[PDB]
RNA sequence: UCGAUGUCGGCUCAUCUCAUCCUAGGGCUGAAGCAGGUCCUAAGGGUAUGGCUGUUCGCCAUUUAAAGAGGUACGCGAGCUGGGUUUAGAACGUCGUGAGACAGUUCGGUCCCUAUCUACCGUGGGCGUUGGAAAUUUGAGAGGAUCUGCUCCUAGUACGAGAGGACCAGAGUGGACGAACCUCUGGUGUUCGGGUUGUCACGCCAGUGGCAUUGCCCGGUAGCUACGUUCGGAUGGGAUAACCGCUGAAAGCAUCUAAGCGGGAAGCCCACCUCAAGAUUAGAUUUCCCUAAAGAGCCGUUGAAGACUACGACGUUGAUAGGCAGGGUGUGGAAGUGCAGCGAUGCAUGUAGCUAACCUGUACUAAUUGCUCGUUUGGCUUGACC
RNA sequence: AAUUCCUUGUCAGGUAAGUUCUGACCUGCACGAAUGGCAUAAUGAUGGCAGCGCUGUCUCCAGCAGAGACUCAGUGAAAU
RNA sequence: CACAGGUGAUCAGGUAGAGAAUACCAAGGCGCUUGAGAGAACUCUGCUGAAGGAACUAGGCAAAAUGGUACCGUAACUUC
């Protein structure tokens, strides 16, 4: 349950080390993103003579919430930081190392790479 | 806030139409056959057969 | 187009191979025995009148004991009637009967009853307004219901304004509910969804209209 | 039990055994995940910090650290996403629930053994 | 709203209507029949039937659970010595209560509590 | 209107218009396609959040299908706010000899009213409905609802020099909105369980209780609840708008129109949900009863019903409530005793003790066949049958 | 600028975005030297702006406790 | 007004505590001259709150937060 001005952890390897929610995306009063859902970031905190620095505003997703995310069998999966991923200008990753576990709810097409980079997946 | 003409005694009765007393029901005790509410004991502590003094 | 009335027994979960779980909410049915058909001839529209549960003989007046004798069945703790047609009265004979064969295993089903009574409420929970300031100078209208209407023009509020009164405790009907399991013997109707209402509630269960 | 007759009838039937085991209680939970056609097993290793014991739908919750951030999963105990529970180390703790742990983390987040 | 809720209020802090009710509950085991408001009456039964119950059984640690909820030791003596072994083969109603009209001061509805079996 | 009609903005809550912002149907196009531009129809829904500033606005950031234009005392202060404007204090610049002044600025500066009538939201009482009663109902009508993105597929096809890239069909998944619900995930959970500080007391120790925000702290049942769950917004029918026709004369031709026959929109009328016979045109059906009946009410025990009501259940031919019993749940290891330790403390007995509202039972207590209301075959006229 | 009308002046900084703020420029409508000028440590329930922490301020309100509101009995106003 | 306001001085128990703060008690004195129910909306006064954390607003107003002793350590600037 991320909304706008709640601040993130970076889970990848962009520079970027806290990033703040200035936008949830995908609907016209649409309140909260969750695992996998895209949000606009402005970076508030990042790596010196990194890939981005402080100011930039792009794409990220989502990766874990301290909310958590909901299975089919009724469990909840929580974590102990929100978390997300750097996104390029087609909405596709931009790292090469992904800090931390994450979740399935990122397979499919776009973050199939943040998911074979991440450590662990739940 | 407040009214912009007196009530007319008409209108006044016509509230008061819904006003009543309650009427108790009664019933008689019958070991010491006097009467009392239903479902209470009588002023001597009689109740279905039974003291309580 | 005929359905049967049962009652809520509450909520639980039936898993699936794959691991998911399905809000499930049981109903006992009762036999729904047949009190009264009517058809087009003698009431101008054909419908089926059902009872189900018990009262007590000192319970059921004179003319309810006679209606029931008429139709050779037992006295139940209500009467409910469904809207038929040629169709549906082709087995149903006065003092008949209907179980949960009636529906089937991953049928829709339309499901109606009494929902919970919340009583008097304002409209903060009503109707979804808004709370007005908790602080910032807010006197004492943090609840309050706001503008009722506008000026001299029209110099009235409108009819239909969402105000305070009482809510819940009305007929309400959830549509698109799947029958998730039907026992017969039992009289069990397990099916997906919430379903209006308390345990212990009269609920109706009809095949979904929207279909 | 807490509920009405014929609700536990439909609870009765899906009941899966699985071991006894405790808040404090380390265990190994065997997780079903279909990747896209074929199934396995993940391991979910943890201190069991907190169960609600309902019948059919009871669940524990499992705290572990993955790579630096905590992790916790509240599996629902019978649900067959649960392929199986083994209980590791057991613990000696003085309440039900070890919320506490979630501001703890290395030589302060350990719970005694029980013998 | 107050589904499904037990309890009374009686326009009282909980910490007043515990100490009232532990007060009406001794009253009631010292002089075995006591008028009070209709409502008390109703709410004394859920706080002194359960003490018969657990006084039918003549312990320490019974009598010490009794004295923790009553803090008066001639009603502690009292019950654990000739209330429970009155109710011994009781299955609750150890008290009944008994409709006795209207207070003149304020019209409240008042009650008897007495105690089965000779109060 | 001066024997007073409170100003701008915000908040809350709206209601209407259509000169339409999106979505829907079209004609023309400097319309290849994708995108548009104009105009016609269309008001059913929908129609951002922020930074600045008192702002309305405006600019800007990021979105969205879209961020419409307006009316409603520039809607709405007996609904809230009081930042600006517009009292009294003070100061700057400026003007005045001055007292002072300034659509100049600056810092500061009391927002009353318990609602009679209309209205509206709910909820009752009375009477009526051609004798009375218990139920079940038809539906004249009324309200609610009506939004929409993206992905896949058709199909990298049609189209195109390429770049790019469809209609029409089909499948899924969302956002906002609404309803119900509490199984799950949580929140709360001041008659549940523990820990613990200060103090006072229960004769004392031990064990407990009062008070300190529930003293504080950690959990937590039922209920209530959203951020949780489930469901809904129809792809149907009828008539239409613009628009497109078929045949066709007036007007030998032509022509959608004059006769006649078609297609056609999120719009209209149905269909879905709720309410509905005070629809005084008061409807229908099935039973029951009439020298106080059939019933209804009072009273009592009461309920996820409730402001009071009403409504639901039950009153001994009884599980209605409380208790009680057996479970469950929660807390987490009672007391006493013993052992180990100098002791704090630890261990055992023993997952113990306690356990609200939960489940299932059970007449132990309380629900008194008491009283009141309500009758006695239901006017007349005509027709048909008898 | 407690002074600048035009005016949200310009440029720089701070924010994703800053009519406010800070720095600077000087075109001072209409600063300026005891109606004192420019600064200034300390001090101020002084004004403006920005952060950390913290939060029901808010998204978006939920539950609970007490006092009213509601019903009964007694007493019994108000403005108009 | 038998009115939550105001009214000078004196006395000054215990356990904690720096204390005449505070908490709980002693001596002493009181329960504040309407009660009984119910446990809706709404108002007041409180408590708790998922995720977020000023997005609220004119403005963090209100709230939440900090808070003791000892020791360590402490910048710009300064009238030292």
């Amino acid at each position: 349950m991320i909304q706008v001005e709640s601040m993130l952890e970076v889970a990848d390897n962009s520079g970027a080390r806290r990033v703040q929610c200035i936008k949830v995306l995908g609907g016209s009063h649409r309140r909260y993103a969750s695992v996998g859902d895209i949000i606009k970031v402005t970076v508030k905190e990042a790596i010196p003579r990194g890939r981005v620095k402080k100011g930039d505003v792009m794409n990220a997703v989502v990766v874990r919430t301290k909310k958590g995310v909901r299975r089919p069998d009724g469990s909840v999966l929580r974590f102990d930081d929100n978390a997300a991923v750097l996104l390029n200008q087609n909405k596709a990753p931009i790292a090469t190392r992904i800090f931390g576990p994450v979740t399935r709810e990122l397979r499919g097409d776009q973050f199939m790479k943040i998911v074979s980079l991440a450590p662990e997946v739940l | 806030a407040v009214q912009k003409s007196r009530k007319s005694r008409s209108r006044r009765d016509m509230r008061r139409s819904h006003h009543h007393m309650t009427v108790a029901e009664l019933s008689v005790d019958a070991t010491t056959g006097e009467k009392h509410r239903r479902h209470h004991m009588t002023k001597d502590g009689f109740y279905r057969g039974r003291q309580l003094f | 187009a005929i359905g049967l009335v049962g009652k809520k027994c509450g909520m639980t979960r039936v898993f699936t191979e794959a691991g998911a779980s399905i809000p499930v909410t049981v109903v006992e049915i009762s036999a729904n025995r047949i009190t009264q058909v009517k058809n087009t001839d003698v009431d101008g529209y054909q419908a089926i009148q059902v009872t189900t549960g018990t009262r007590r003989d000192s319970r059921v007046t004179a003319a309810q004991k006679g209606h029931f004798a008429k139709a050779g069945v037992a006295a139940g703790r209500g009467v409910w009637e469904f809207r038929a047609n040629d169709s549906d009265l082709e087995g149903r004979e006065i003092g008949g009967e209907i179980l949960a064969d009636l529906f089937e295993q991953g049928q829709m089903v339309d499901v109606t009853g009494n929902s919970k009574g919340k009583g008097f409420q304002g409209g903060v929970k009503r109707h979804n307004f808004s709370m007005q300031d908790a602080t910032h100078g807010n006197s004492v209208s943090h609840r309050a219901i706001g503008s009722t209407g506008q000026n001299q023009s029209p110099g009235k509020v409108f009819k239909g304004k969402k105000m305070p009164g009482q809510m819940g405790n009305k007929r309400v009907t959830v549509q698109g509910l799947e029958v998730i399991s039907v026992d017969v013997e039992k009289g069990l109707l397990v099916i997906k969804g919430a379903i209006p209402g308390a345990t212990g509630g009269d609920v109706i269960v009809r095949p979904s209209v929207k279909a | 039990s807490n509920k009405h007759l014929l609700v536990q009838a439909v609870e009765n039937a899906q009941i899966i055994e699985r071991p006894s085991f405790g808040p404090g209680d380390t265990v190994v939970v065997q997780v079903k995940v279909r990747e896209g056609e074929r199934e396995r097993l993940q391991a979910f290793e943890g201190i069991v910090i907190a169960k609600r014991n309902r019948g059919l739908n009871s669940a524990f919750t499992v705290r572990k650290i993955s790579s630096g951030v905590g992790v916790e999963r509240a599996f629902q105990l019978h649900s067959p996403i649960i392929e199986s529970i083994e209980v590791k180390r057991r613990g000696a703790v003085r309440r039900a629930k070890l919320y506490y742990l979630r501001e703890r983390s290395g030589k302060s987040a350990r719970i005694r053994e029980k013998l | 709203m107050r589904h499904r809720k037990s309890g009374v209020k009686l326009g009282r802090t909980s910490s007043h209507r515990k100490a009232m009710f532990q007060n009406m509950t001794n009253s009631l085991f010292e002089h075995e029949l006591i008028k009070t408001t209709l409502p008390k009456a109703k709410e004394l039964r859920r706080v002194a039937e359960p003490l018969i119950t657990m006084a039918k059984e003549d312990s320490v640690a019974n009598r010490r659970l009794a004295f923790s909820r009553m803090r008066s030791k001639t009603m502690v003596g009292k019950l654990f010595g000739t209330l429970g072994p009155r109710y011994q083969n009781r299955p609750g109603g150890y008290l009944r209560i008994v409709k006795c009209g209207n207070r003149d001061g304020d019209n409240a509805p008042m009650a008897y509590v007495e105690l089965v079996d000779r109060d």
